[PDB]
């Protein structure tokens, strides 16, 4: 007969079913948002970068959220600035992120690291890159490489050649031969050539093209994963 | 620097003062505990299905 | 600030219509089930209707079914009882009662202050043989209630409730499930009993314990009250 | 003097090791050598709880073996009822990155914490009718890795800034702060008498702190990787630690020494959770092989496998009465076994 | 005594010759049997594995509804096999005709509509991410499923009004009566009914399926993603099956209209309609074998279901 | 004057009736309620409604005229919509006559709708073909 439950237990079943639905309806809204990580080498224009796509949404806190909307698409972006602990313990939390924004300031080729010596900032950023690009978790996650500080680097080229950071460089010390070389040197560390892709970009221009680029790239990643991870069902 | 080393040696000095027993006695207490409580262990000896609240 | 305030009562010609309101003030109207409870001018309590949380489940007393409708306005935090074809048997005090059903909850815990309606001129039976008893302050007194059906359900719960109505005051729940003490009720109250036989014991009775005590059942949702045991002196 | 201090510290280490050896004799296998084995323990999935649609990162039974609380990174704490399936509460979180949960012994409060460096204490028995944020303890720098209640007004947290802290819910400040770990702390387990508590760091060490004064008392060392889980023996005189090198070790408080190691040359993945059973004969350890194993606490031989999980198991609990064992993995689906 | 029979009504003429068994009839019967015995278990497996033993996605909703429609369509096949086995004899009463025809028509049209919507949803979901992230929820799925079922019922409704039964040459045929009251407009009624069936059931679904399944491939090739080998062969098989197993039935239904003007023949319509119906039932059986079972995800689940 | 075509139609209708398996004791034509005739470019069509009285003759003894009419037998009112061609060959025929307890309104409608189909037979080749005999819808 199945009517072995009291009135109170049937009301409890009612409460349980109301709860789970509320839960399902809430969780459906959390699957339509594109999630991005905001890895950065430090001492870059990360504040300027977050300001650039913050206007479109008109003790140590650790994780910092940033919500914004572009072309009817909702982006949540996670910044980890205050996390000085070991990266091997919380890096698997972001397993299902759509993309990893990776900020690099191409003006620290000559500026040696503070509180240290004979350790260039660019070398440290390169180590960070070939430290997250080969993670056993981020194997199908794309990287959007942002390259900041165009004007300062352009001014500094005429004063400091690039031979200091790359003694093996053979090209001329000017634009269109240093930026491309830097991007190429930053792209060879991608060991997973067949699965992930690098959407390199130059920035620090006071335009609105940065958010447009993130938009394009996230659309490509989405389409490719759909049409590859889905059949007929 | 030196303060960390001082605190570390002080802690290590404090540590080396407790009294310890033979491993045989600790094993004996452990064995006595596991033998004297095997009656109320639903996992060691499965409970009959009459008094099992889980199906 | 948990008060429930009733409104809409008054003198109504027989066969007419009247609407009663219950404005919850100071808590979430949703996540609660609501009950109406009726008390004749010189008679004990009598359950009227019940609407669950989310309005998914509705029940009526057979003496009012078809004539009455119960509803809720959750955004406005209001409970409504629309009342049609009013007979002379519907002159009473109507009370708005909240009750929440989950594991370990306390249904019927808070009662409204009630509104007055005067109309101008099977079911488990709860038995309280003792209509009145004289008690001296400082003494210990036991009230007995008896059931026509075993209130003890297969899940271990014995759906008996004890309420106290001090004269010129709204009912206040004392005990739920025949053994659990309410919040804010002193420990000198206690409840015990077997199936179909229950007792409420007041140890060292002192002032403000005088009044009418009611026993209400819920083995099956249908809830019937006792006649009421009245304590004086 | 750096050199003099290093030399005397080395000689202190040598003498403490010599004393630990001086209190060494025949081990457990020389006392368990003659005792009939338990046999083969076969378990069955009595119930399965679903509705999280994310990764499960923690769980904790109540004092009565009926209610449990689970935390997931969909931004949800859920209070399941073990008997039947109904949910009593579904609390949303301000921060959706949570790695801990805890059930108060009185059953009146719940706790949560994660990458936000803040411990949230949620109330359960309110007049209004909703689950509120009773307290928000802040003051840690790194993430919170474990959080266990001690009373209805005290709570011990172990964080990623290489510190543990005994709080005070009323005032909200650190009543006491335990330091001395040169690495992240990712474990916590309170003694039955709630006076001493042990913690295992990320530098392969387990320290036994005294709650009253707040000074380290004993340090047990030896491992090949980090420590991910710690649980006290029911007697309150020993504990078992799980690491990333596929080894679970047993340490004794009165002997300052290792007793047994439950390792097999067939498993290489680490251990995510460790829990004894009542009467202290079965040690249940959850692995990254999407299954948990049951070891004899004396014979140190595998005697059961629970492999009803798809992804890696992350939380494991045994009820107070020893009736059932509930596991939670990275694909929702909390499962109760008996 | 001799008594009497309730009533007799012998409408016949010797100008025509009766139906007899031929080569095509046995093929049609074996096709019906094969389709039934291979479509009941597959549909049952799909409905059990999708409706209950799984979650509720959107694609699973599409396949749930399609499997339900195909299973209900195949359930009432034995009535048709019994009708066609006894040289087109129908003894189950008049009302069961009006019921069975309505059920078959409704199931067929619902299945065709669900194939069309599966194709369109597949293309939109696999090409447009921004558009898909909105307007793709459970509420919209329920609304469109309800609309599809209502439209299919409305399309199948007229069979409940026009169907009838007539005795003829020691038989009892079940047919569509377009000559209810007057024969002045029966031509118009027959034409509008068959042309509506042809347009809604054949032209629109085939055009939509081809357009979506070709635009998806063209855009993917433009984006240079090198679609898998399982695709372009799990896609080009379903279209081929639809066009082979549904065209030589609408063809015959269209030829049916030439009765009014001139055909001077009956053998062509004598054998070829049972074969067409056999092909349609074969498609209804083959839908879940080719749509969900062949897919790697369901096979992986089946292997993991041990 | 009464012609011979209606006689041929009525007699063939009665012969078809006397081919009755279950109902024995064949009737005999007594009074004709109505009998109309019409020529078509393909043949002569006759519609009849006639009254028959049960007779003591055997069903095999209907052609013989010595049958004795019994007024206390049974009465029948039967309709025959038939048409013939050259050499008065019967090609299309429909006979009908149920019990007065029937509705006789839907029956009349369907009998007229089928007699019209009988009328156009022969002139239209596929007259006796109903739309949708072999399909399931
Ligand atoms: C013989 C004919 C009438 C059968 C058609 C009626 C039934 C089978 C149809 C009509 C309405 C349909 C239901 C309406 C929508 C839903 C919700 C979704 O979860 C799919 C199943 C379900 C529940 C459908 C199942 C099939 C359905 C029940």
């Amino acid at each position: 007969m199945g009517c072995t439950l009291s009135a109170e237990d049937k009301a409890a079943v009612e409460r349980s079913k109301m709860i789970d639905r509320n839960l399902r309806e809430d969780g459906e809204k959390a699957a339509r948002e594109v999630k991005l990580l905001l890895l950065g080498a430090g001492e870059s224009g990360k504040s300027t970068i977050v300001k650039q796509m913050k206007i479109i949404h008109e003790k140590t806190t650790g994780i910092v959220e940033t919500h914004f909307t572009f072309k009817d698409l909702h982006f949540k972006m996670f910044d980890v600035g205050a996390q000085r602990s070991e990266r091997k313990k919380w890096i698997h939390c972001f397993e299902g992120v759509t993309a990893i924004i990776f900020c690099v300031a191409l003006s620290d080729y000559d500026l040696v690291l503070a509180e240290d010596e004979e350790m260039n900032r660019m070398h440290e950023s390169m180590k960070l890159f070939d430290s997250i690009c080969n993670n056993k978790w981020f194997t199908d996650t794309s990287i959007i490489l942002f390259l900041n500080k165009k004007d300062l680097f352009e001014e500094k080229i005429k004063k400091s050649p690039l031979t200091i950071c790359y003694p093996e460089y053979a090209g001329s010390n000017t634009y269109e031969e240093a930026a491309a070389y830097i991007q190429c040197q930053f792209e060879d560390l991608n060991k997973r050539k067949d699965t992930k892709e690098i959407y390199t970009h130059f920035t620090c221009s006071t335009d609105t093209k940065n958010v447009q680029f993130v938009f394009d790239a996230v659309t490509d990643v989405i389409i490719k994963n759909n049409l590859k991870d889905c059949g007929l069902f | 620097s030196i303060a960390q080393a001082r605190k570390l040696v002080e802690q290590l000095k404090m540590e080396a003062n407790i009294d310890r027993i033979k491993v045989s006695k600790a094993a004996a207490d452990l064995m006595a505990y596991c033998e004297a409580h095997a009656k109320e262990d639903p996992l060691l000896t499965p409970v009959p299905a009459s008094e099992n609240p889980f199906r | 600030d948990v008060q429930l305030v009733e409104s809409g009562g008054g003198l109504v010609q027989p066969g007419g219509s009247r609407k009663l309101s219950c404005s919850a003030s100071g808590f979430a109207f949703s996540s609660f089930g609501m009950h109406w409870v009726r008390q004749a001018p010189e008679k004990g309590l009598e359950w009227v209707a019940y609407i669950s949380s989310g309005s998914g489940t509705i029940y009526y007393a057979d003496t009012v079914k078809g004539r009455f409708t119960i509803s809720r306005d959750d955004p406005k935090n209001t409970l409504f009882l629309q009342m049609t074809s009013l007979r002379s048997e519907d002159t009473a005090m109507y009370y708005c009662v909240r009750s929440i059903y989950y594991y370990g909850s306390s249904p019927f815990d808070f009662w409204g202050q009630g509104t007055t309606l005067t109309v101008s001129s099977s079911d488990i039976v709860m038995t309280q043989a003792t209509s009145s008893v004289p008690v001296t302050p400082g003494e210990s007194v036991s009230i007995s209630c008896r059931s026509s059906k075993s209130l003890l359900h297969s899940n271990g719960n014995t759906y008996l409730y004890w309420f106290l109505q001090r004269p010129g005051q709204s009912p206040q729940l004392l005990i739920y499930r025949m053994s659990n003490l309410a919040s804010g009720v002193p420990d000198r109250f206690s409840g015990s009993g077997s199936g179909t036989a229950f007792t409420l014991t007041i140890s060292r009775l002192e002032a403000e314990d005088v009044g009418v005590y009611y026993c209400m059942q819920h083995l099956e949702y249908p809830l019937t009250f006792g006649a009421g045991t009245k304590l004086e002196l | 003097e750096l050199d003099q201090l290093r030399q005397e510290a080395e000689q202190l280490k040598n003498q403490i090791r010599d004393a630990r050896k001086a209190c060494a004799d025949a081990t457990l296998s020389q006392i368990t050598n003659n005792i009939d084995p338990v046999g083969r323990i076969q378990m069955r999935t009595r119930r399965t709880l679903r509705g999280h649609l994310a990764k499960i990162y923690a769980m904790h039974w109540g004092t009565d073996s009926r209610l449990l609380v689970s935390a997931s990174q969909d931004g949800k704490l859920i209070i399941w009822d073990s008997y039947t399936t109904n949910k009593v509460h579904a609390i949303p979180l301000r921060s959706s990155w949570v790695m801990t949960c805890a059930y108060a012994p009185s059953g009146n409060y719940v706790a949560c914490g994660g990458l936000d460096n803040i411990c949230s204490i949620y109330n359960l028995k309110t007049r209004e009718g909703n689950v509120r944020v009773s307290r928000e303890l802040a003051g840690h720098t790194g993430y919170l890795s474990c959080c266990r209640f001690l009373d209805d007004n005290q709570i011990v947290t172990s964080s990623g800034d290489t510190t543990c802290a005994l709080w005070d819910i009323e005032t909200g400040q650190q009543t006491t702060t335990f330091t001395g770990h040169t690495g992240d702390v990712m474990s916590l387990s309170l003694a039955p008498d709630t006076r001493l508590f042990v913690s295992g760091a990320c530098d392969a060490s387990a320290k036994l702190w005294d709650v009253r004064e707040g000074m380290c008392r004993q340090t047990f060392t030896g491992h090949e990787s980090d420590i991910n889980a710690i649980c006290f023996f029911p007697n309150g005189n020993a504990f078992a630690t799980g690491s990333d090198d596929a080894t679970c070790r047993l340490f004794d408080l009165r002997a300052d020494q290792e007793l047994m190691t439950y390792s097999h040359d067939n498993i290489i993945c680490g251990i995510t959770s460790v829990s004894f059973s009542k009467s202290g004969r079965l040690l249940l350890a959850g692995y990254d092989d999407f299954n948990c194993n049951v070891w004899d606490a004396l014979k140190a031989d595998r005697a059961g496998v629970l492999a009803g999980h798809d992804n890696r198991v992350s939380c494991l609990g045994v009820t107070d009465d020893g009736m059932a064992v509930a596991t939670g993995s990275w694909d929702s689906f909390l499962k109760i076994w008996n | 005594n001799y008594s009497y029979d309730l009533d007799y009504y012998s409408l016949e003429s010797d100008l025509e010759e009766k139906v007899q068994l031929g080569v095509v009839h046995w093929v049609s019967l074996v096709l019906y049997c094969l389709a039934f015995v291979l479509g009941i278990p597959g549909n049952a497996i799909v409905i059990w594995f999708t409706g209950f033993k799984w979650k509720k996605t959107v694609t699973t909703l599409w396949f749930l509804n399609l499997a339900i429609a195909d299973f209900i369509f195949l359930l009432f096949l034995p009535l048709y096999i019994s009708y066609v086995a006894m040289n087109f004899h129908w003894p189950f009463g008049i009302w069961l005709c009006k019921a069975n025809s309505f059920t078959a028509q409704l199931n067929m049209f619902a299945s065709v509509f669900f194939l069309t919507v599966i194709s369109l949803d597949h293309y939109i979901h696999l090409i447009h991410p921004v558009l898909s992230h909105r307007h793709r929820t459970l509420k919209n799925s329920l609304i469109v499923i309800i609309f599809i079922w209502l439209l299919a019922s409305l399309i199948g409704g007229p069979a409940l009004y026009f169907r009838d039964t007539v005795e003829f040459n020691n038989h009892t045929l079940c047919y569509n009566n377009f000559q209810k009251h007057d024969p002045d407009l029966t031509l118009i009624r027959h034409h509008v009914l068959t042309w509506v069936k042809f347009i809604i059931g054949y032209l629109f679904p085939l055009l939509t399926m081809s357009i979506c399944y070709l635009c998806l491939i063209f855009k993917v090739k433009k984006r240079s993603i090198l679609i898998s080998s399982r695709h372009f062969w799990t896609i080009l098989v379903v279209v081929v099956a639809f066009v082979v197993c549904w065209t030589p039935y609408h063809l015959f239904s269209i030829w049916e209209l030439t009765i009014h003007h001139n055909s001077y023949s009956h053998h062509v319509m004598q054998a070829g309609i049972p074969l067409s119906t056999g092909l349609a039932f074969l498609n209804s059986c083959l839908n879940p074998i080719l749509y969900v079972l062949i897919s790697k995800k369901f096979q992986a689940r089946f292997r993991s279901s041990v | 004057e009464l012609t011979e075509a209606q006689r041929r139609g009525l007699q063939v209708a009665l012969e078809e009736f006397h081919k009755h398996p279950p109902v024995q004791w064949a009737f005999q034509e007594t009074s004709v309620e109505s009998a109309v005739d019409t020529p078509f470019p393909a043949g002569i069509f006759v519609r009849l409604e006639f009254k028959l009285q049960q007779t003591s003759c055997r069903k095999r003894d209907w052609k013989k005229p010595e049958c004795k009419v019994r007024p206390n037998g049974r009465k029948r009112k039967c309709l025959a919509c038939i048409k013939l061609g050259s050499e008065d060959k019967v090609l299309g025929r429909l006979v009908h006559c149920p019990i007065e307890t029937q509705v006789l309104r839907e029956a009349e409608e369907h009998q007229e709708t089928q007699c019209l189909r009988v009328q156009r037979a022969g002139e239209d080749p596929h007259s006796f073909y109903f739309p949708g005999q072999f399909a399931f819808s």
